């Protein structure tokens, strides 16, 4: 959980950054985003995460909830197909390397 | 509206925090509203002393 | 109007082409002219 | 620990530093000896010793 | 007089309505509430003056209030006490002062 | 009662007698200008005079850094004890809640 | 950081489908923006939650649609879809959102609860102070001092 | 902070005036009080919940 | 009353009361002595008597649609915005002076809480036998407080 | 010479005008000072173009909406 | 209007670090004070737990007297001035009349007549223009006047 | 138009949850074109800690009448089962409820957008009531065997 | 329940039974109406 | 002024005496000067 | 679609070069096909509807410029605000998002009064007048103001007309710090270490141009120094003595060298100096720390039988006065003594702290947002406390409120930080200025967070409405 | 009447003092008792008229000496503060000379033994 006071602590952080000319860190958080925030693409019909059977006698949610997490824990986020990933994909919303952005703006003249 | 009686002429004066009682003449009454939420407690009745 | 706020049209046509038609306009028409409106004419021709 | 937090506060020089930024070791953590280096110590206690949770 | 009014007097008791001596989930889910009520209203009189017939007549009302009724007489009255200084003088402070151990 | 007292110091009142005394002996000016007439540090109370005592505590830290205990057995008050508890409200009479004595 | 406590983590689903009271709660939404925006990343994630949450937590009062029954079945499938792309979305984030409050806390020296990761010289996961003496994931023990991920001096 | 109350004398004041401990004890002697000596002053607490 | 329904009609007896009301008069009665909470707070607030202007923008709107445009912006009570017919306007339509001392009513914290539990406290300080004349001034008052099961009894 | 001190413009120096025909009269929150009058007028011709600007992209905007 | 928690939670199943969902007493509700109100680990209802811990009544009570305390904490920081007792004739004019004890009256004006209406028990003096009063044997003036600020005076602000 | 002639002040009633929450809204029009919202003599902002989606729905009647509301002043008063902070969606539910009946006593042609919209309409639904035999005391019945 | 399934969300009654119909949804944005058959009629004409 | 203080102003004692008479304000009198007459009020509550 | 004609122009300053992706912002910021003849023949080419506004020198800003924007590079800000800036001026900043301030009126006052302080002496009547024969300004205003950025935009003045300025931009880390110690050789007197050598480091470096050149008048030349190490010829040298050194030797290192800092600065009668200090309101009254009480200057030795407490219970003592302070003492010897007409002083009056109206719960460990904030709950007046002349300053007139909203929504969307592709989710422009202007009552501090609190808006029918409309015209026109 | 009412602090309100005798059963005895407690704090109050000792003081809430006052703090002894600053100097840097870092506490301080 995300509090007000490290808001205002990453704020300060990234002045200093700023401030003292250090954009490494930047050009990591901004890659970082540009590899992970892709629009996922539109699943195909019959698509559909498992859901677990329903019987009325005894309804055991223990197994509910287990088929659930292990679900989940094996859908990791590695293999989400769904959300592209890699070099061979095409972003056309962002810079796609760090010559381009505007803390280098010396090289784009004339 | 318009109801000859005759009402105690008040007296103003800073000395005195109460309203002050005058001799009672006749009046002729401009309004008086019988809602409460128009006159509440103590209600007034709007009157025009013709002497003056 | 001529002067207060900026029109919008498909066809954005200038300044100098709208106060030259409105003026050409009031010259061929025969309307006394009054200091006003001289002054308003002359306030526009000021700066362009 | 009590000791320690009330010279804190009497030394002054800190302010509300104490408390309203500074945090502590649990209660169960700060009674171990000078020298533990290790997070089962307090596990090491006397069980006998009818000392309500001080060594 | 004017009749004014006055917040009744509402008392909700709840209690359990089972008998049995075992469950007490069911004790508790066989809760009842019921409320008893005491309904007032308040008659105010201003008399100008002082007089024991009225009183007499007042207090008297006791007798032929209607089925199931009390009634409670709040009497305001002004009333003449003496100051004197003769036992309660305005003197000075004693010489030497009482203290918090008085 | 609690919170305890600690003991007083001589130039802990304010910081012209603490530098004077305890910093460095060559302040001029002894303490603060005190004003002839008497000072109250806790206005609302009216403390016995000659006493020591503190004042409610400006830090947050000292409050709960105190020797201030917790409650513990059950809360008794100077009259609600007579009735049993909020669950068993003893009503000697069924008057209004908000009648009046006059 | 305030919070040392081991954690026990839910579903992403369990997350998503609770409403607007934690997952999609307009102060945690902000507080997520306002990190984000500091950042200086694009908020579209989060922006494409917001969009289709607003409009769920608008239309979530009224009854669903009459339909005479599709005998195909498409727009069975069709409503399936768009459910699932709109929980793929929000997984991604959910991911996001619990990627970059790591990388932030790494970045800011702040020490996480127990057992997690920051992928910045934390990667076997953090255990320090814990009710148990061991990593509880490793059963290794650990030391007396929680653990130094960051140096000293500011 | 600790402090120790003091109580300046109307004889000994520029001007002599009826200080609050006179009265208060004044207050005492008329309706029979009590002055818990062991009263600490910094627990003079509000019942914000009831007030 | 067909004049207001029942809470505008006990609002503004409050309003009356603030209207007509003069602190030397409270010395008699208990809680009625107490004058328009919201008026009386707002009134006894040191930040309300600082009214700001009306602010320049529209200021320069107002002139721009009076003099230059000729059509003066019509407040929102004297536009006839019923297409079946004229309504005449209201008495009240722009001559209701605008002040941050009395509308909206903005109080300190402090004196609203000393407000309240001095109201509460001054219950029964109320000097029910007086000289006055009228309804209230007599030499005695009696109470007959009847109790009974049922309301209609 | 930097920037001179006058109306730039007729809408400039209508609003100059304008205000102080306000001064003049007297209203309640006229500055009926120079400087600031000029600001007013400079500010006031400012939010117009703005207006008139977001009147322009908003149009725009209308053709490219999804449905 | 805070936005303080001033109500304990009630008593329910066990609460599990998670999102939503906090220990009741880890810590950081009501602050650090939970600790006085907190039984760690896996306890015996049969024979072990104290109960006043676990009664919910008294652990309201608990809070509510925290609370207080940050309310008269915080009191006590807003209030930067102290009482100091004159005869009736050294007050200024303001003051020389007849103030109803706290609660006892309708809060008083600060003479209504030249258009003050402040409050009477709130409003705070200076030391500069009392410095005489207080301190008659002082001699020279070890408190400097205050020198006010003429607002008729051609200023900055004023648009010189 | 029901209003008081003297003041201009109109009165409108609104309720949320059947008896926690009661408003009462007082409503008068400012010809200097400046108008502020208060709640128990505190800043609208102020009384809902700045929340954006509980204060949207207080100006919501004001763009449902196509109205502006820097034109009028709102005064709000807590009556019932009164609160620290209220910052929540039912009592801003309540707060709109109470605009929208002063805007429709104030203004009479309004009542037609604001009823189509259901600002007016009153729903009467309220936390069930507490009861002893629930484990936790309102929904949650104790543990079977 | 007492040892049985738990009865289909359908035997249930509203979950929203005590919500005015106008509520669910609502219909906001009334001032837009003239704006739009204005627009409407004014493109109509063209 | 003079006058009018003279016939407006009752003395405590006067002003007892004419209460007691007409209106039956029951309680003692004084007439000494050390003595004070206060006409305060009562308030008690009776139930059978 | 208007978007694979469009190529970015050519980039003049670092604000051209912050644009997004094309694809991203088309839908947020239209763009039109504007025509002119290019080197005779004419040539059509479509360009943004909007543009960020110029990046211009102060020293080119104008009369003209008043409720405006104007933008400051990256690089410039590196090289005139090492200090740093307010405590909340930055935030509306982002690395990606181009740096703005709004040329306020009082601005333009300010930049006038620093171009005065350019060459004082040929004009100290005017200054005087100016002042009203105070020592400087201070700036007080409601909480949420720009008087924060007010002093930013001083600092940029004078650092670009190359004045030697003073700049502390938070005086919570000298009042309230975390730690407090004695003074070195000022008997009676405290400082603070961890703003000390962080405020030299930065004070040098801010004026290296300025103080190289000038020489210690009253400065020992007999100072400690290590092996490797030169004796300071130079003020700016003296600077760098003061925080090139390594704990704890550098506690003492720098409590005499801001003592003869100030002392040599005070001994400066010709060159103007600029001092800058944001919230002030904090130096004139106690700080935070408690003097040490006197058992812990004394010694004990057995604790158990030694008539001693500072063990048994936690007790309040004085606070130290921000007057006290070895920092301030210097400034507050050159506001009392005359004889020092080219010191201006330009304070501001900070007012965050913890709100507190009557009871006051714990608050939420995870939902606080004045956490942070410093709490004092003492009430302050400037005009009394302070021996400047007081500047009011209130909130946005809707004039600036527009300029300001309009720069941080359209900027934000063409830096890429905005809806973007999702614009047709958010309102117009004109419906969003509206809400704003209700929900943060015209602060400035209030519309940055509405701002970012837009999305969450569920309130607002008007993009369903046109959608809606849209749609219906459509139809109608594929049956016509 | 200020000396009466701050005798009785919450008896007198609104310039109605009141006085609730609950002492006896009896109405007839409470009334007596209550004449008494009321000629008792009336003679008690009386005391004004005698002379200004008796005077009841105004409390006055005098504020805590304002910033301009404060600033001047910094200018106590300041020619003293100045002379001894250059003697600590002197020492700070003779005892800097034999160690790395030196310390208020024996510079100017003093801190007693035992
Ligand atoms: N001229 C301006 N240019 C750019 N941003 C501004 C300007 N004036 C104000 N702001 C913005 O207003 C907000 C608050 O400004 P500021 O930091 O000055 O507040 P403050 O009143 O000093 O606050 P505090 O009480 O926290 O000290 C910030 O987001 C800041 O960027
Ligand atoms: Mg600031």
């Amino acid at each position: 959980r995300l509090t007000y006071d490290h808001l205002d602590q990453l704020q300060q952080w990234t002045m200093r950054a700023t401030l003292d000319g250090r954009t490494e860190e930047f050009n990591r958080i901004r890659d970082l985003h540009r590899e992970w925030s892709q629009h996922p693409l539109m699943p195909v019909l019959g698509d559909v995460e498992p859901k677990f059977p329903l019987n009325l006698f005894k309804q055991n949610h223990r197994a509910k909830k287990r088929f659930l997490v292990r679900w989940h824990k094996a859908n990791t986020p590695a293999n989400w197909l769904w959300m592209p990933r890699g070099p061979t994909v095409v972003t056309p919303l962002h810079r796609t390397n760090p010559t381009q952005y505007p803390e280098n703006w010396k090289q784009m003249v004339q | 509206e318009g109801l000859p009686v005759r009402a105690r002429r008040p007296i103003f004066s800073s000395s005195a925090e109460q309203r002050i009682a005058g001799g009672p003449q006749r009046a002729v009454i401009i309004q008086y509203h019988h809602q409460p939420f128009f006159n509440p407690e103590p209600r007034l009745v709007k009157v025009a002393f013709q002497c003056d | 109007r001529m002067v207060d706020a900026d029109f919008d049209d498909q066809r954005p046509v200038s300044e100098r082409r709208l106060f030259l038609s409105l003026l050409t306009m009031i010259s061929y028409s025969g309307v006394l002219y009054t200091s006003d409106l001289m002054a308003q004419l002359m306030e526009m021709v000021k700066y362009s | 620990h009590r000791p320690v937090k009330r010279l804190f506060c009497n030394i002054g020089l800190m302010g509300p530093q104490i408390t309203t930024k500074a945090r502590w070791k649990p209660y169960r953590f700060a009674t171990n000896p000078a020298g533990t280096s290790k997070a089962e110590r307090m596990y090491q206690r006397d069980k006998t010793v009818y000392t309500h949770g001080h060594n | 007089p004017h009749v004014e009014k006055l917040e009744p007097w509402v008392r909700m008791a709840e209690f359990w309505t089972s008998s049995s001596d075992t469950s007490f989930t069911e004790l508790e889910m066989s809760t009842a509430h019921y409320e008893f009520r005491k309904f007032f209203r308040v008659i105010i009189c201003k008399l100008p003056f002082q007089s024991t017939e009225f009183e007499k007549r007042m207090y008297d009302i006791r007798h032929w209030l209607h089925r199931q009724t009390s009634c409670e007489f709040h009497t305001i009255y002004r009333r003449n006490v003496i100051h004197d200084s003769a036992v309660f003088p305005t003197e000075h402070d004693p010489a030497t002062p009482t203290t918090h151990e008085h | 009662r609690f919170p305890p007292t600690p003991s007083e110091t001589p130039a802990t009142q304010d910081w012209m007698a603490y530098t004077a005394k305890y910093l460095d002996k060559q302040f001029t000016i002894s303490a603060e200008p005190a004003p002839v007439y008497n000072v109250n540090k806790l206005w609302p109370m009216q403390q016995i005079p000659g006493k020591v005592d503190q004042t409610p505590f400006e830090e947050d830290q000292t409050w709960l850094l105190h020797s201030i205990p917790v409650q513990q057995l059950e809360m008794h008050h100077h009259e609600k004890d007579l009735q049993d508890l909020p669950f068993i409200n003893h009503e000697q009479f069924p008057r209004s809640l908000e009648w009046n004595a006059p | 950081n305030t919070f040392l406590t081991s954690s026990v983590a839910t579903p992403p689903i369990s997350v998503i489908r609770t409403g607007p009271k934690w997952w999609a709660h307009p102060e945690r939404m902000v507080r997520q923006k306002l990190m984000y925006f500091t950042l200086g990343v694009d908020q579209l994630p989060l922006r494409r939650t917001a969009v289709i949450q607003r409009d769920l937590q608008r239309f979530h009062m009224c009854k669903p649609p009459p339909r005479v029954g599709d005998s195909t079945g498409y727009k069975r499938s069709r409503a399936a879809q768009l459910n699932t792309w709109y929980r793929r979305i929000q997984y991604q984030e959910y991911h996001m959102q619990h990627l970059f409050t790591r990388h932030v806390w790494g970045l800011l020296r702040v020490y996480p609860g127990n057992t997690t990761k920051i992928q910045g010289k934390a990667d076997d996961g953090y255990v320090g102070y814990d009710s148990v003496p061991f990593h509880r994931y490793n059963r290794a023990p650990l030391p007396f001092p929680a653990r130094e991920l960051y140096e000293r001096r500011k | 902070g600790v402090h120790r109350v003091g109580y300046t004398h109307p004889s000994t004041l520029p001007v002599p005036c009826a200080q609050r401990w006179d009265l208060r004890l004044a207050r005492a002697r008329i309706f029979q009080e009590y002055i818990e000596e062991k009263a600490p002053g910094a627990w003079q607490l509000e019942d914000e919940r009831s007030m | 009353f067909n004049e207001f329904d029942a809470k505008g009609r006990e609002y503004v007896q409050y309003m009356r009361e603030f209207a007509r009301f003069d602190p030397r008069k409270s010395r008699g009665n208990g809680q009625k002595g107490f004058p328009f909470r919201d008026a009386y707070l707002t009134k006894m607030n040191e930040a309300n008597q600082k009214t700001p202007p009306p602010t320049l923008e529209t200021i320069m709107d107002r002139a721009v649609r009076e003099h230059h445009q000729h059509a003066r912006i019509l407040s929102p009570l004297e536009v006839q915005r019923d297409v079946g017919r004229l309504e005449p306007i209201p008495s009240y339509a722009g001559k209701i002076n605008a002040d941050r001392s009395v509308f909206p009513f903005q109080w300190k914290t402090e004196d609203w809480y000393e407000y309240e539990v001095a109201k509460v406290r001054n219950r029964r300080f109320v000097f029910e036998n007086t000289e006055e004349d009228g309804i209230r001034g007599s030499e005695v008052t009696y109470k007959i407080v009847l109790e009974g099961f049922w309301d209609h009894h | 010479m930097q920037k001179l001190l006058s109306p730039r413009t007729a809408r400039h120096a209508r609003l100059f005008r304008l205000a102080g025909k306000l001064a003049d009269s007297g209203s309640p929150g006229v500055p009926k000072s120079d400087g600031e009058r000029l600001v007013w007028v400079n500010s006031h011709v400012r939010r117009d173009k703005d207006i008139s600007l977001s009147q322009e992209e908003e149009r725009i905007r209308e053709l490219m909406m999804p449905l | 209007v805070s936005t303080g928690e001033f109500d304990h939670p009630p008593f329910q199943f066990r609460q599990r670090h998670t999102f939503n969902t906090t220990p009741l007493h880890d810590a950081n509700r009501f602050g650090g004070r939970t600790a006085y109100l907190r039984e760690i680990g896996p306890v015996n209802i049969k024979k072990q737990g104290r109960r006043f811990k676990k009664d919910p009544r008294t652990v309201q009570f608990n809070v509510d007297v925290w609370c207080a305390q940050q309310t008269l904490r915080k009191r006590w920081k807003q209030r930067d001035w102290e009482v100091i007792e004159i005869p009736f004739r050294l007050v200024p004019r303001e003051q020389q009349r007849v103030i109803p004890e706290l609660y006892t009256d309708i809060p008083q004006m600060t003479d209504p007549a030249r258009n003050d209406f402040s409050n009477i028990r709130n409003k705070v003096y200076d030391r500069e223009e009392l410095q005489g009063v207080l301190f008659p044997a002082a001699g020279a003036m070890l408190y400097p006047p205050l020198q006010r600020v003429d607002k008729q005076a051609m200023t900055l602000d004023k648009y010189l | 138009a029901e209003v008081d002639p003297e003041t201009g002040i109109a009165v409108g009633r609104g309720c949320a949850d059947g008896e926690k929450y009661h408003f009462t809204a007082l409503l008068r029009e400012n010809r200097d074109h400046n108008g502020i919202i208060t709640v128990m003599g505190k800043p609208l902002s102020l009384v809902l800690d700045n929340k954006a989606w509980l204060m949207e729905m207080v100006l919501m009647p004001f763009d449902e009448a196509n109205l502006d509301y820097r034109d009028f002043d709102a005064h709000i008063v807590s009556e019932g089962h009164a609160m620290p902070s209220i910052a929540n969606e039912i009592a801003a539910f309540a707060l709109r409820m109470a605009v929208a009946n002063a805007l429709v006593k104030l203004i009479p042609l309004t009542r037609i957008p604001l009823k189509k919209s259901g600002l007016l309409s009153v729903d009467r639904r309220r936390e069930r009531g507490q009861f002893p035999g629930y484990l936790d005391g309102k929904k949650v019945k104790r543990r079977f065997a | 329940r007492r040892g049985k399934p738990r009865p289909r969300a359908g035997m249930f009654p509203d979950k929203y039974r005590r919500v005015p119909m106008l509520l669910k949804p609502q219909q906001g944005g009334q001032q837009y109406f003239n704006h739009f058959l204005i627009r409407s009629t004014n493109d109509r004409l063209t | 002024m003079h006058i009018f203080i003279r016939l407006s102003y009752v003395p405590h004692a006067g002003a007892a005496t004419i209460a007691r008479l007409s209106r039956r304000r029951i309680g003692p009198i004084g007439l000494e000067p050390h003595q004070f007459n206060v006409p305060a009020e009562l308030g008690f509550v009776e139930q059978y | 679609s208007l978007a694979a004609m469009y190529m970015r122009p050519p980039v003049t300053c670092y604000t051209d070069a912050c644009e997004a992706p094309v694809a991203m912002w088309d839908g947020a910021i239209p763009l039109k096909e504007t025509r002119k003849l290019k080197n005779g023949v004419p040539v059509r080419t479509v360009s943004r509807t909007y543009s960020h506004p110029p990046q211009l020198t102060p020293t080119q800003l104008s009369f003209n410029d008043i409720n405006s924007m104007y933008c400051v590079g990256n690089d410039e800000l590196i090289q005139f605000f090492p200090e740093g800036l307010g405590g909340r001026v930055f935030q509306t900043m982002p690395p990606g998002h181009p740096r703005g301030f709004l040329y306020r009126k009082e601005t333009h006052l300010l930049n006038l009064f620093v171009d005065k302080v350019q060459h004082w002496h040929t004009k100290r009547s005017v200054l005087s007048s100016l002042t009203n024969g105070r020592t400087g300004f201070i700036v007080d205003g409601p909480t949420g103001c720009g008087k924060s950025a007010l002093m930013c935009q001083v600092v940029h003045f004078a650092r670009s007309r190359n004045i030697v300025t003073l700049y502390v931009p938070d005086a919570k880390v000298w009042t309230h710090g975390e730690w407090c110690w004695p003074s070195t050789i000022l008997p009676g007197f405290f400082d603070a270490p961890d703003a000390a050598r962080s405020f030299l480091k930065y004070f040098a470096v801010a004026n290296r141009a300025t103080l190289t050149s000038w020489k210690l008048r009253c400065t020992p030349k007999d100072l400690p120094t290590e092996q490797g190490e030169r004796q300071p010829q130079n003020l700016y040298e003296l600077c760098e003595w003061g925080h090139r050194a390594v704990a704890p030797a550098s506690i003492d290192r720098q409590s005499v060298c801001v003592k003869f800092l100030m002392d040599e600065l005070s001994e400066e009668k010709k060159l103007p100096v600029v001092i800058v200090v944001d919230g002030w309101n904090l130096f004139s009254h106690e700080t935070h720390f408690r003097y040490p009480h006197p058992d812990f200057l004394r010694g004990l030795a057995s604790f158990n039988e030694s008539s001693t407490d500072i063990d048994l219970y936690p007790q309040e003592l004085p606070r130290i006065p921000a007057s006290r302070l070895s920092f301030v003492r210097g400034l507050n010897k050159m506001i009392l003594s005359g004889d020092d007409p080219n010191k201006f002083f330009i304070t501001c009056t900070t007012r965050d702290f913890k709100p507190f109206d009557g009871i006051s719960g714990f608050p939420n460990v995870e939902t606080d947002r004045f956490a942070n904030s410093l709490d004092e709950y003492a009430p302050y007046d400037p005009e009394k406390d302070s021996h400047f002349h007081p500047i009011q300053i209130g909130n946005f007139d809707e004039y600036e409120y527009r300029s300001f909203l309009r720069f941080l929504i359209n900027s934000g969307e063409l830096a890429g930080l905005g809806w973007g592709p999702l614009w047709h989710a958010s309102s117009d422009f004109e419906r969003k200025l509206y809400k704003i202007g209700f929900l943060s009552g015209r602060n400035p501090q209030g519309v940055v967070d509405h701002y970012h609190q837009e999305l969450v808006w569920r309130y607002d029918y008007q993009r369903t409405r046109q959608k809606q409309y849209l749609l219906k015209r459509r139809m109608e026109g594929m049956s016509r | 009447e200020r000396r009466l009412r701050i005798l009785a602090q919450h008896r007198v309100g609104m310039g109605v003092l009141k006085l609730d005798a609950d002492k006896y059963e009896d109405q007839a005895d409470n009334v007596t008792f209550g004449t008494t407690k009321l000629s008792e704090l009336l003679a008690d109050a009386r005391k004004a008229q005698l002379g200004e000792e008796y005077w009841p003081s105004v409390e006055l809430k005098v504020r805590k000496p304002s910033g301009q006052s404060k600033a001047h703090y910094s200018l106590i002894d300041n020619e003293r503060i100045e002379k001894r600053s250059g003697e600590l100097y002197e020492k700070y840097r003779d005892a800097k000379k034999r160690s790395l870092f030196v310390t208020p506490m024996e510079t100017w301080l003093e801190v007693k033994g035992m």
